[PDB]
DNA sequence: ATCAATATCCACCTGCAGATTCTACCAAAAGTGTATTTGGAAACTGCTCCATCAAAAGGCATGTTCAGCGGAATTCCGCTGAACATGCCTTTTGATGGAGCAGTTTCCAAATACACTTTTGGTAGAATCTGCAGGTGGATATTGAT
DNA sequence: ATCAATATCCACCTGCAGATTCTACCAAAAGTGTATTTGGAAACTGCTCCATCAAAAGGCATGTTCAGCGGAATTCCGCTGAACATGCCTTTTGATGGAGCAGTTTCCAAATACACTTTTGGTAGAATCTGCAGGTGGATATTGAT
């Protein structure tokens, strides 16, 4: 066996929702791929930063919210915090 | 009376172009600079502030400012860090 | 009636200013300048003096740098006098603009 | 038994991140909603610019979205082109622009 | 005998080029270059072809980005034709040779 | 049973190649000495990521520079590369 | 009982290197040598700097080293200057240098 | 009421080179800066080079490739050869 | 070339803000001794894929010719900045209540560590599906000569 | 402004590489369920040092005058673009030997994890020392007018 992960069905997914109708090539699903591990990075990173300049242990929503503020421009950054807000929210009603 | 930005004085614009080695200045730079200074200063404050209020304080550390710079890829020595 | 040609003082003025470290804007009106910017983010807000000078000092840097580079634009266009043009240009080439 | 994707009400997985999270020496602790927000995030960039790239497609009359078609997405769009400033996406080419002093006549 | 004018095919290879993605230098040559200079660092070393790949979609985004900052260089000092000295203030500004 | 001497292959970067890069990169005219500069300017990046490139490789005691090699020399350098696994 | 940092000759704390190491989220374990080798290169760094620094307040004609003196050891060392070439000296100045062609006629 | 810093260490340094020079407080907290920008460049890269070979340790050999991943020609030269002397010293004991 | 108004520089002086020196205090570390756990080097290995020779052919590089027009030298003048003496409004400097930055005690919601049970994303890979590259030709420009 | 040589545009057509779609084995995840550990939010506190106010310090705003810079015009040499002929070397199709990368089972040197002893680095309230920033003086270079 051979197994490497990636988030392409979820970027499949996610690109019927918006486009139903529109495929994607192998080579711009790996640039997708690259960006979404781009991005996970970057907030991870500035997130440890966070945490440790604040002499936290822990890396919680709230270190991930401000991550998101300092590394988004303007516009993204807004909508990024609702979307996260939303699902930590709905997240924390179940179970 | 006055304005905040136009505080930054012509002569000290004038100072800062010196050290930069300028010898002709054109009246229009003035203005010009402001803007600019304006820019680098609500880009790496936002970022200031930003740490201040993830600590959860009222108060504007060096510390603040020198993570902020440092991020915005102007490190600066002797403030801490 | 003694009276300097035009430049020779620009250039000794060059010359002292590249000798010296001290801070070329006056503090009070950059304090009241920063403070007024944190204003929109933040209401209320405090500064260590730490901070204010931290701030001072880089914000000082980073124009005498852009002074620099915008020098080397109006050079490069055959002037001596440097030009909202020469900002622009060298603010563009470091990504600063686009 | 749900998954914390569903619960989350997100397409991309949150226990994954979760793990990749706790493994990669960001902190000595990574909290339950960390890994909640960090994918709804992650998700809403995906949409943003796969919904750009697929206009950029649908633009040039294709249904199949490309690198060229990321790339215009993305510099086309203030933000994107701003986060994504470092970025080099790899046969993107580059947006048609050609300065006005070099077009002919007057 | 038809002929068009100087620039006119010129401003038609702009546009050909700005629309296409394709690499613009062969591909064996750029090849060679990178196994000369790896070679030069470090000997009997291989290349998955992907790499030699990764390296040639890199140092041509690299250049037509630094020949767009070298043009806005060339047109800031009045002129259409870049010259070496456009692209060394272009570099010098990017902090390349600063 | 060996080589051939990679010998002065910057040349391989022709002046038609060059022109191309300047034409995507919107330049209408261009001097004669560009073409020799922009080879120097070529080199200098080429050398540069891939000193890094195969320090990554050695330190992982390979002798095949991979694509990642690269992908992160390219990072180490601030020049982030989307599509080849990175 | 002897210091790590004795132990390898060195004047930078090896031990408070191995914690800080451990503690910033680095890796899962931090090999002994590593915060050795650690000390070592920034002890010699930092004696690289003091050096020319030192040097730099001696051509003042000053015993005492202050920022100036730091920014034109730095600026003035192709290496050193590459290696630092996005910080901020505070109170450092830049080198004194005039474009040529703005020099009189 | 503590605050750690690398002062006396860089000031016994100091004495070594010039054992009469003199440093000011401001000098002394930007030589502090720049040792814990050391510190902070090299440890990241030891980290990301031990996560991309999916090493769990960061050992000499992480900070001796990240040191020449990090300093320009000669400076690396000298600190990887400083850092091989304190290695070898230390193990030698 | 000759003064003359000014800036620049060097030797000397000394008050003092800031740096080196001394000491008891002691929490916070670093060094140490024991037992437990384990990362990853060593030796054997299955097969991915990289280096390389093979051969055909046309896409593309090379080299030449010719002249359009861009770059750059030159002259010239309108007006924008530099220099400066004058009048004084703002910044700088030093003293004082209180906002709030840290350290502290507390204790619970939340995060490890763990033994199992349940669901999923990956993929080898024979088979079906399909967007669009690319060859073709004709409608509509776009240029450049006249 | 009509003409002619060419490039550009764009919809239609079909072989084919590349993408969407399985049925299934499943190692590796991810989720369920106690048991144990504890990070850091919340309420209370006392000493910093930050904002504010008065008084003394000294840099900036303003109008005049004109030196010389920037840029519009003119001119022409020669560089660089366009076009063409020629044929080479890159590109493409393909199979092969084997170096070497990724996986594997073994297993010891080295690193983690408390628990305990020794000690170094940090600092507050007290003392003292000193490098050098200004301030004076007088010599000399610099600059600009004649």
């Amino acid at each position: 066996r051979k197994r490497k992960e990636s988030y392409a069905i979820y970027i499949y997914t996610v690109l019927k929702q918006v486009h139903p109708d529109t495929g994607i090539s192998s080579k711009a699903m790996s640039i997708m791929n690259s960006f979404v591990n781009d991005i996970f990075e970057r907030i991870a990173a500035e997130a440890s930063r966070l945490a440790h300049y604040n002499k936290r242990s822990t890396i919680t929503s709230r270190e991930i919210q401000t991550a998101v503020r300092l590394l988004l421009p303007g516009e993204l950054a807004k909508h990024a915090v609702s979307e996260g807000t939303k699902a930590v929210t709905k997240y924390t009603s179940s179970k | 009376l006055r304005d905040n930005i136009q505080g930054i004085t012509k002569p000290a614009i004038r100072r800062l172009a010196r050290r930069g080695g300028v010898k002709r200045i054109s009246g229009l730079i003035y203005e010009e600079t402001r803007g600019v200074l304006k820019v680098f200063l609500e880009n790496v404050i936002r970022d200031a502030v930003t740490y201040t209020e993830h600590a959860k304080r009222k108060t504007v550390t060096a510390m603040d400012v020198v993570y902020a710079l440092k991020r915005q890829g102007r490190t600066l020595y002797g403030f801490g860090g | 009636p003694h009276r300097y040609r035009p430049g020779t003082v620009a250039l000794r003025e060059i010359r002292r200013y590249q000798k010296s470290t001290e801070l070329l804007i006056r503090k009070l009106p950059f304090q009241r300048l920063v403070r007024e910017i944190a204003q929109d983010f933040k209401t209320d807000l405090r500064f260590q003096s730490s901070a204010v000078m931290a701030l001072q000092e880089a914000s000082e840097a980073y124009l005498v740098g852009l002074f620099e580079d915008t020098n080397l634009c109006a050079i490069h266009a055959k002037r001596v006098t440097i030009m909202p043009k020469d900002i622009q240009l060298a603010r563009r080439i470091r990504g600063e603009r686009a | 038994a749900k998954s914390r994707s569903n619960r989350a009400g997100l397409q991309f997985p949150v226990g994954r991140i979760h793990r990749l999270l706790r493994k990669g020496n960001y902190a000595e602790r990574v909290g339950a909603g960390a890994p909640v927000y960090l994918a709804a995030v992650m998700e809403y960039l995906a949409a943003e610019v796969l919904e750009l790239a697929g206009n950029a497609a649908r633009d040039n009359k294709k249904t199949r979205i490309i690198p060229r078609h990321l790339q215009l997405a993305i510099r086309n769009d203030e933000e994107l082109n701003k986060l994504l400033s470092g970025v080099t996406i790899a046969q993107g080419g580059v947006l048609p622009n050609i300065q006005a002093v070099l077009l002919p006549k007057k």
